[PDB]
Order: structure tokens, then C-alpha cells, then sequence
């Protein structure tokens, strides 16, 4: 029961234990989750390059976030920093030491971060330089906002009648949207969030306008809130999950507007891979239902740069480099030799 | 040369089918394989296909329970039966491969592929009658003084009586394709098929060269070789 | 159901100018999705343009495609003899996968002779039961031709069997080949076996004939 | 300090190498900086610009240790100066953009005036060499026209523009 009294230095972004944490999810998910087909940038020779192409089996089995913890081999050990209010990166006050780490949840999702640590004091909101907009900003939630996402199931049709000159019910056609899916979340609560999210904001960024917008732009799969429950790919349009003003608007008391939001999804079978650069194809939608429900216990944010002034700083959704999602729970945790 | 099919054969009324795919190029398991067939002068109707890798498969209404694709990945060939045959029947199917996944903008694969093809088999003509097979007959059609205008002499091969379509000639085993001219088969009050190939050729190298042609008729299994050269005289 | 149909039913142009094709919808095709194939005398069909569009690999600079909801054109560039074949269209936005009527390009040539050939029966067929005559009509255009089978200097039809090949791919032309077929009891007793062909573009009649039981 | 030119409507690349032959995080900004094009491990995302429609970057390269930055459909109005972030690194790169207008008809009469007028970014300093179809050279400044034309000079035509020790040719068609 040692007592050290010195300055403690903590970081989460030029961390190990991050990136030694996502070589660990990839071999978990290459043996859980396994595409039909699979395309990598083939790049032998600086040459410019080709594409490589791999067949293989794909079982559609689900692939469940089992708690993982990140535990001190013999020979060393790991400080948990347990300040009130962290701010990520700097020196920490009050600092313990554990054996293993925290039950974190394996989830691979962007835009949103799902089924996580929550902060039991206040929302905390770090970055590796705020005044840098390219440095994605991790915001975490003391409020779960549970989020319902399903799709329906095989009760289309029910029955089929033999006959022996012909048959019924095998004609199912009508191109349309059979990959759909949806989401629901509570408009009070999400509102509510979201305004803890510009209070903290503007405490870091204040005489300036906090603005909410969709995705600038890009790969589908961070336009647009992905994950996987069941063996499919979701992608759930964020654009009305993201979409409101804040520079005049503090008071509270009750509104109704539209029940409860529904989130446009789709899923789908060609990937953009997050582990390596490349694409990948499954197979088709389970026949069954497919029901899901997490927390939604933080998020991504990137803000808009620019030295061209407007007084309105515009706060779009980030994600997509998954070593941020496993820096929001290990952010209070850093590997050590025992002296 | 790398989506080939089998061969061409005669069914009974009522019997049923199968044309297989051998795909030997590159890629068989992701890629779909539709078929559409087209009767003798008419044009193309698609019936259906199936992508190996899923397993699942789109077929065309008017084939109700008589179309059956199936695909064996280990000898990459993509299979189709069609049960009870009929006079419309009769046709050449094509066994087309489908165009592939979009990988830089489409986000699905389902059925039996994208829709369109671009590899596409020779195409087997099955057809629907009750008669019995029959192996042509090959006759010399050798060069004389009476058919050579100019420096140039003219000889061939009459394939003569035979069902059903269709029959392949080649010259040489393929080493003659220049001036080789097969005319379309017709039907004999018989109820028998027949044939010519020509080919025009210098006549003095009718005595440094030989001219063989290669009949095949794979409805009932026959392949014939007739060298031809000028008569005994 | 969604049908289509392609005009014009035949186009005979010449070489170097451009062609025009059609294909007309019955309904409006889901995502502008069009298929465009070439078929040569007996072959098989080949993707031409895709996507209404985007132009398949190896196809020429030639070839190009434009189209919207039922209104769909191909436009055939610098034409060639061997640009013969029939042209189809296929739509595959919704199913069954739909193929148009079919379009037959044909090729429009100068004026061209045939020279005549007679084949007399092989003395294989002879003494087995039947005998067959052969007259060739080696490269020529106009598709249009008459052919007269003379036995001693008596006409004779109903017993002769013809059949034209399609157009070369590489000068256009045509090729027929009647085969008269008769019996050897009717074959030896005539000494005279001639072939007259009539063409429009043949000044006059030419007559190829050789004699029963002679080199 | 690197200049890169650029034809008008033609597609360009700038480039943005790194020391390790990994894929680490990157962006691109302009000399406002505002996002234009970075990525996130192995996903490309596009920002808040007027190039984002005509932006894009092979991800093929990425993994191998350079990142690309493309721009399609090029105008004059995206000539600017470029970053790249990466190792902690600012590999800075001036995009000066050009481009050629005939204010004169496409099918000039027999002895006339050729007009030539060429699109310049504000505050630029612009030098262009020209050649005649068979053989004479033209010389000038902001604008470039020949008053004293003959009927021998049908046919393709050639100017060279040159700015910063980098050259760039056009090509236009005369009758
Ligand atoms: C975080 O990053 C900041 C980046 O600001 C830039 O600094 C240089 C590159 C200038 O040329 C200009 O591009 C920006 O002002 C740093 O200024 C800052 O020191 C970094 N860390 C801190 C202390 O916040
Ligand atoms: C998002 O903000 C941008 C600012 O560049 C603006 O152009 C766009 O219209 C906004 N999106 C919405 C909500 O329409
Ligand atoms: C979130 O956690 C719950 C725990 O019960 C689980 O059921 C759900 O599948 C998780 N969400 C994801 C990432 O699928
Ligand atoms: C969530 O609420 C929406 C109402 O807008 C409803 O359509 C949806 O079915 C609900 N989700 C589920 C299945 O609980
Ligand atoms: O049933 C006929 C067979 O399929 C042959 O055509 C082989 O494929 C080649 O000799
Ligand atoms: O190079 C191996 C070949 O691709 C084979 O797999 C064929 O596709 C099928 O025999
Ligand atoms: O379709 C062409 C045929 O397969 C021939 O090659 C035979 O196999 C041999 O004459």
C-alpha cells in the first residue's frame, strides 16, 4: 500500500494501450464476423496498385459484445485516474491502481458511441487540441439515451396453397427497400443531451454560436450512424439527430414536438472495411426479425476550421477511426512497469 | 473461351433437360449466372439465374415450377433443367454470366445478380421432337476443271442427312478459316437436315496442300474428317 | 410486365457514315438501368453500353448511348462491315429482365458479280443409293438471285434445295450454295447437267455445265 | 513552397507523402483552412468545401504510405494553397490554376483579328508564350491578341503558358 507524492502525467491519445486494444477487436471480429467476399488494395511495389480479391465462407452468426478487460500481466500494472472531471490529456490528481480494467463493451459503430462507460459526475468533452478542427472531439454522456432499432420479420405472408396446376404465395417481387430498418429514441431526452453538450461547448468555446449539422460528406459509413447487431450492417441517416441551432435558447419546462424520432436505416451487403482499407460483401438479410436496443452513452463531433469569420462555429458528426471508441473508456487508464 | 457450355442434344416431349456451365476464367462463387434462351430466329428471353456464393436465385414468371438452377462450386459450373418440353421449347440456351457486385456505388447483390452480362457461354440448342438421332453423312465436293475462275479453285463438304441442328465445320482443324463458307442447314422432304462448306483456295496449292474438313455433330456424338482432292480422272 | 420494342425493324446503311437505333419502353425503367447487346450472325450476344450510359470495356469510342424513363437511342459511329448484327435492348430495374424486339443492322455495298461453280456428285454418294449436284455462288451483294437448274437444256424447279449465307464481316457480300438432289436412276440417262444464275447486277446469264461420268 | 499548375476542366493531383509505410491519420486544408478532404483509419471524409463535389483521394495509396488529393472538373475559383497534416507535419502546396476563352467566332473570316483572353486568379502576374499552326511566335501579357491574320494559318494552334518556372500547353482548333 505505497503513497507516491508526485505529479502524475496522463494521455489517451499517444496511448499503447489503445492501439494494442484494436489489434484484439479485429481478431475477434475476423473470427465472428466473416465477409462472403472480400476486396484489399493489393499494393506490392510503390508502383501504383491493383485490387485482391478473396472468396470464403460466411456464417451469419451474431457477433455479441462481450466485456472485455484489459488486465496487468505479472510485472506490471495499470493506474485508474478516478478525477471527478477529467480533461483527457495532463496531469491527473487523484490517481488508484486496479489489476484489470473496466467491462467495456466491443462496439464498432461511428458517429455514435453505444453501450459504454457513463461519466458519473458532469459530460466531459476532450480533444487533442480543440483549436485544431481536424482532431475529432469525444463527448461523454451521464444521461443513457437508449436508442430502438428493428426491422420486421417473415409475418408478410403466412400461408401457401397447393394445387396441381399451380401454386400460390412465391411471387414476392415489388423492387423496393426489404433492407430497411429504424430507429427510435426519446425526443425529451435527446434535446436535453444535446443541450448539455452545447453548455460544456460553449465553456470552452464561448461568444461564438454552436450549430448542429449532417455530414459534410464521405464514405456511407460515416454519413451515416453504422453498426452491426444480428450479422447486418445498419446505416441510420443522423441528419435530424444533428440538426438544430443554439446561441439564444436556456429556459425548460415542457414541449411536445413529433412523439418519438424515427431514424431512416438501411442495411446492407458491400462494406467499406474499418479495420484495413478495402471493401467487403455479405450475405443477404437474415429471414427472421431483428431487434436491437443500446445506450447511447457518448459521441463524436467534428467542428468546422476556417479563419473566415460568420460568428457560428458548426459542430458536424465524426467517427469512423475506431481507435476513439475504445479511447472513450480508456482514457483513464495507462500501463506501467512495476517501479 | 473461358464460359463454356455442354452440347447440343434432341428430348421427347414431356422429358426434361439439363444444360451445365463450365466457368474456367477467374472468379465463379460471387459472380451471378443467369440463362436466356432464343428460339431459331426470335429474339432472347431471359428465364433466370443464381448467384453460387448465396445460394439464392430470381427466375422469370412464365417458368412457374419447371425451371431449376443449381450451381456446383467445386467443378465451377453453373447448372439448368428445365422439366416437361415442348415444341416452343426448342430453342438455343444461352448461359450468361452476370455483370458482378457494384463495389463503388451500389450497396446490394440479390437474386440472381445486377441484371445485365457481360461473359457470355456458345449457347446449346436443345431441341424438342420425337424423332431419333441421326449421324451425318460426309461427301467430298472435290475441285474439277469446271469449278476454278481464275487462279483461284473451289472444293467442300456436303453434310448430308442428319437431327438435329446444329452441325460445326471447320477446315483443317481450325488452320483454314479464310474463304470458308457454311451455308445454314435446310430441311429435306425426308425430315433430315443437310449442309455445305466451301472454301475458296489458290489452285496451285491444291497438290502442296491437303484440305480436310472437320464435321461435328454433337446430338449424336459424331465427329467426321473428309479429305478432299480432285477426282481419279 | 414491362415490354419493349426497338425501331427500326431493319436499317441497311453503307460504311464510314453513322447509325441511329431505337428502344421504346412501356413503362418508366427503375434507375435508368438499360442494357444494350451485339449479335453477329451466328454468335453470341455481346454487352455493348450498360447503365444507359457507361460504355463496356473493349467497346469502341464508335458506340455511344443516351436515354431517359422510356426514350432510349444507341448511335452506331463510323459503320463497318463487320458492325453487321442484330442489336438488342434490356432493361433489368425490375423483373423479369426484358429483352427488346431485336434490331437487324444490315450493310449497304456496291454493286458486286458472283462467280458460278458446279460440284457433281462424289462417286462415294453415287454408288451408294442417291445422288446430289452443287452450285456455288461465291462472293456478291445483292441478295436478290435466281437460280435455273437445266437438265439437258430442260428446266426444272420444285426439286431444288438453296440457302444463303449472311453478310461477310469483312467485304459485305453474300454466298449462295443450291444443292439439287435426285435420284442416281435420273442421274446417269441425262448427259447435260447445267446451272443458269440470273442476278441483278450480271449482265448476262452465266451457265456453268459439265458432263455425267467425266473429269 | 511548391507550385503545381493546372489546366482548366482537366483533373489534377496533389500529393502528400510520409516517412513511415503505414497508414496514419491525414488532412488536407486550404490556406483559409477549412476541411476539404482527411480520413479516419480507413474511411475518407469530405468537408465543408466548394471542393467537396469534385474531391476525392485514392485509398489505395494509403495503406502503402502517400496520400493523393484529386480534383476533378477543375475552375479557376479552386486556385488556391494547400496542407497536408501528417507526422505533424505541414507539406504546404500553391495550386495556380489557368485558363483559355476565344472571345473571336470559332469560323474567322479571310484576314482578320484572332482574340484571345485567359482567365487569371485575382492577384497574379501572368506570362504567356504562343505559336502559330506552322511557324511564328507571339508574345505579350494580360491579353494576347494577333491583328494581322492569313488563310495559312487554318488548323490547330498551340500556346504555352509559364508561371513560377513551370510551363503548361492549350490547344485550339482555328478555321
Ligand atoms: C495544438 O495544435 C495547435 C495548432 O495550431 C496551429 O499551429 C501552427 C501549425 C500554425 O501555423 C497554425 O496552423 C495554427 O495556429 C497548436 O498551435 C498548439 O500549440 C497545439 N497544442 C496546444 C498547446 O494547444
Ligand atoms: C449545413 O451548413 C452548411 C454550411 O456550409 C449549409 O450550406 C447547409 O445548408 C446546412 N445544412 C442544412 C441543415 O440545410
Ligand atoms: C448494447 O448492449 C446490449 C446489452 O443487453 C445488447 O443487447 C445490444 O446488442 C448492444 N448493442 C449492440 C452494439 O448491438
Ligand atoms: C418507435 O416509435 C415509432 C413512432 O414514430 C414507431 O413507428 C416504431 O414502431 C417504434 N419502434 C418500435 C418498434 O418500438
Ligand atoms: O454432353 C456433351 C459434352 O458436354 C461435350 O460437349 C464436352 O463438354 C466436350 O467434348
Ligand atoms: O487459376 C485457377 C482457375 O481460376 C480455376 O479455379 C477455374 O476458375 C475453375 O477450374
Ligand atoms: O466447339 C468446337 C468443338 O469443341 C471442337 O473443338 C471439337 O472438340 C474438336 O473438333
Amino acid at each position: 500500500v505505497v503513497l507516491e507524492n508526485v505529479t502524475e502525467h496522463f494521455n489517451m491519445w499517444k496511448n499503447d494501450m489503445v492501439e494494442q486494444m484494436q489489434e484484439d477487436i479485429i481478431s475477434l471480429w475476423d473470427q465472428s464476423l466473416k465477409p462472403c467476399v472480400k476486396l484489399t488494395p493489393l499494393c506490392v511495389g510503390a508502383g501504383s496498385c491493383d485490387t485482391s480479391v478473396i472468396t470464403q465462407a460466411c456464417p451469419k452468426i451474431s457477433f455479441e459484445p462481450i466485456p472485455i478487460h484489459y488486465c496487468a500481466p505479472a510485472g506490471f500494472a495499470i493506474l485508474k485516474c478516478n478525477d471527478k472531471t477529467f480533461n483527457g490529456k495532463g496531469p491527473c490528481k487523484n490517481v488508484s491502481t486496479v489489476q484489470c480494467t473496466h467491462g467495456i463493451r466491443p462496439v464498432v459503430s461511428t458517429q455514435l458511441l453505444l453501450n459504454g462507460s457513463l461519466a458519473e459526475e458532469e459530460v466531459v468533452i476532450r480533444s487533442d487540441n480543440f483549436t485544431n478542427n481536424a482532431k475529432t472531439i469525444i463527448v461523454q454522456l451521464k444521461e443513457s439515451v437508449e436508442i430502438n432499432c428493428t426491422r420486421p420479420n417473415q409475418n408478410t405472408r403466412k400461408s401457401i396453397h397447393i394445387g396441381p396446376g399451380r401454386a400460390f404465395y412465391t411471387t414476392g417481387e415489388i423492387i423496393g427497400d426489404i433492407r430497411q430498418a429504424h430507429c427510435n429514441i426519446s425526443r425529451a431526452k435527446w434535446n436535453d443531451t444535446l443541450k448539455q453538450i452545447v453548455i460544456k461547448l460553449r465553456e470552452q468555446f464561448e461568444n461564438k454560436t454552436i450549430v448542429f449539422n449532417h455530414s459534410s460528406g464521405g464514405d456511407p459509413e460515416i454519413v451515416m450512424h453504422s453498426f452491426n447487431c444480428g450479422g447486418e450492417f445498419f446505416y441510420c441517416n443522423s441528419a435530424q439527430l444533428f440538426n438544430s441551432t443554439w446561441n439564444n435558447n436556456t429556459e425548460g419546462s415542457n414541449n411536445t414536438e413529433g412523439n418519438t424520432i424515427t431514424l431512416p436505416c438501411r442495411i446492407k451487403q458491400i462494406i467499406n472495411m474499418w479495420q484495413e482499407v478495402g471493401k467487403a460483401m455479405y450475405a443477404p438479410p437474415i429471414r427472421g426479425q431483428i431487434r436491437c436496443s443500446s445506450n447511447i452513452t457518448g459521441l463524436l463531433l467534428t467542428r468546422d476550421g476556417g479563419i473566415n469569420e460568420n460568428g457560428t462555429e458548426i459542430f458536424r458528426p465524426g467517427g469512423g477511426d475506431m481507435r476513439d471508441n475504445w479511447r472513450s473508456e480508456l482514457y483513464k487508464y495507462k500501463v506501467v512497469k512495476i517501479e | 473461351q473461358l464460359l463454356e457450355q455442354s452440347g447440343a442434344e434432341v428430348k421427347k416431349p414431356g422429358s426434361s433437360v439439363q444444360v451445365s456451365c463450365k466457368a474456367s476464367g477467374g472468379t465463379f462463387s460471387m459472380y451471378g449466372f443467369n440463362w436466356v434462351r432464343q428460339a431459331p430466329g426470335h429474339g432472347l428471353e431471359w428465364m433466370g439465374g443464381i448467384i453460387p456464393i448465396f445460394g439464392t436465385s430470381n427466375y422469370a414468371q412464365k417458368f412457374r415450377g419447371r425451371v431449376t438452377f443449381t450451381a456446383d462450386q467445386a467443378t465451377s459450373t453453373a447448372y439448368m433443367e428445365l422439366t416437361n418440353l415442348r415444341s416452343d421449347d426448342t430453342a438455343v440456351y444461352y448461359c450468361a454470366r452476370d455483370f458482378g457486385p457494384d463495389w463503388e456505388d451500389g450497396d446490394s447483390y440479390d437474386g440472381s445478380g445486377r441484371g445485365f452480362f457481360d461473359f457470355w457461354g456458345q449457347g446449346t440448342l436443345v431441341t424438342v421432337s420425337s424423332a431419333s438421332t441421326k449421324g451425318p453423312s460426309v461427301f467430298p465436293l472435290a475441285p474439277s476443271s469446271k469449278s476454278t475462275s481464275g487462279g483461284t479453285a473451289a472444293l467442300g463438304c456436303l453434310v448430308k442427312d442428319y437431327f438435329p441442328e446444329p452441325v460445326t465445320v471447320s477446315w483443317n482443324s481450325g488452320a483454314l478459316t479464310s474463304g470458308v463458307h457454311t451455308f445454314p442447314a435446310v430441311l429435306q422432304s425426308s425430315g433430315l437436315y443437310s449442309l455445305s462448306s466451301v472454301v475458296t483456295v489458290p489452285s496451285s496449292s491444291l497438290g502442296t496442300q491437303t484440305y480436310i474438313c472437320n464435321v461435328n455433330h454433337k446430338p449424336s456424338n459424331t465427329k467426321v474428317d473428309k479429305k478432299v482432292e480432285p477426282k481419279s480422272c | 410486365e414491362l415490354v419493349l420494342t426497338q425501331s427500326p425493324g431493319t436499317l441497311s446503311l453503307s460504311a464510314g457514315e453513322r447509325a441511329t437505333l431505337s428502344c421504346r419502353a412501356s413503362q418508366s425503367v427503375s434507375s435508368g438501368s438499360l442494357a444494350w447487346y451485339q449479335q453477329k450472325p451466328g454468335q453470341a450476344p455481346r454487352l455493348l453500353i450498360y447503365g444507359a450510359s457507361t460504355r463496356a470495356t473493349g467497346i469502341p469510342d464508335r458506340f455511344s448511348g443516351s436515354g431517359s424513363g422510356t426514350d432510349f437511342t444507341l448511335t452506331i459511329g463510323r459503320l463497318e462491315p463487320e458492325d453487321l448484327a442484330v442489336y438488342y435492348c434490356q432493361q433489368y430495374g425490375t423483373s423479369p429482365y426484358t429483352f427488346g424486339q431485336g434490331t437487324k443492322l444490315e450493310i449497304k455495298r456496291t454493286v458486286a458479280a458472283p462467280s458460278v461453280f458446279i460440284f457433281p456428285p462424289s462417286d462415294e454418294q453415287l454408288k451408294s443409293g442417291t445422288a446430289s449436284v452443287v452450285c456455288l455462288l461465291n462472293n456478291f451483294y445483292p441478295r436478290e438471285a435466281k437460280v435455273q437448274w437445266k437438265v439437258d437444256n430442260a428446266l426444272q424447279s420444285g426439286n431444288s434445295q438453296e440457302s444463303v449465307t449472311e453478310q461477310d464481316s469483312r467485304d459485305s457480300t453474300y454466298s449462295l450454295g443450291s444443292t439439287l438432289t435426285l435420284s442416281k436412276a435420273d442421274y446417269e440417262k441425262h448427259k447435260v447437267y447445267a446451272c443458269e444464275v440470273t442476278h441483278q447486277g450480271l449482265s448476262s446469264p452465266v451457265t456453268k455445265s459439265f458432263n455425267r461420268g467425266e473429269c | 513552397k511548391k507550385v503545381v499548375l493546372g489546366k482548366k476542366g482537366d483533373t489534377v493531383e496533389l500529393t502528400c507523402t510520409a516517412s513511415q509505410k503505414k497508414s496514419i491519420q491525414f488532412h488536407w486544408k486550404n490556406s483559409n483552412q477549412i476541411k476539404i478532404l482527411g480520413n479516419q483509419g480507413s474511411f475518407l471524409t469530405k468537408g465543408p468545401s466548394k471542393l467537396n463535389d469534385r474531391a476525392d483521394s485514392r485509398r489505395s495509396l494509403w495503406d502503402q504510405g502517400n496520400f493523393p488529393l484529386i480534383i476533378k472538373n477543375l475552375k479557376i475559383e479552386d486556385s488556391d494553397t494547400y496542407i497536408c497534416e501528417v507526422e505533424d507535419q505541414k507539406e504546404e502546396v500553391q495550386l495556380l490554376v489557368f485558363g483559355l476563352t476565344a472571345n473571336s467566332d470559332t469560323h474567322l473570316l479571310q484576314g482578320q483579328s484572332l482574340t484571345l483572353t485567359l482567365e487569371s486568379p485575382p492577384g497574379s502576374s501572368p506570362s504567356v508564350q504562343c505559336r502559330s499552326p506552322r511557324g511564328k511566335n507571339i508574345q505579350g501579357g494580360k491579353t494576347l491578341s494577333v491583328s494581322q491574320l492569313e488563310l495559312q494559318d487554318s488548323g490547330t494552334w498551340t500556346c504555352t503558358v509559364l508561371q513560377n518556372q513551370k510551363k503548361v500547353e492549350f490547344k485550339i482548333d482555328i478555321v
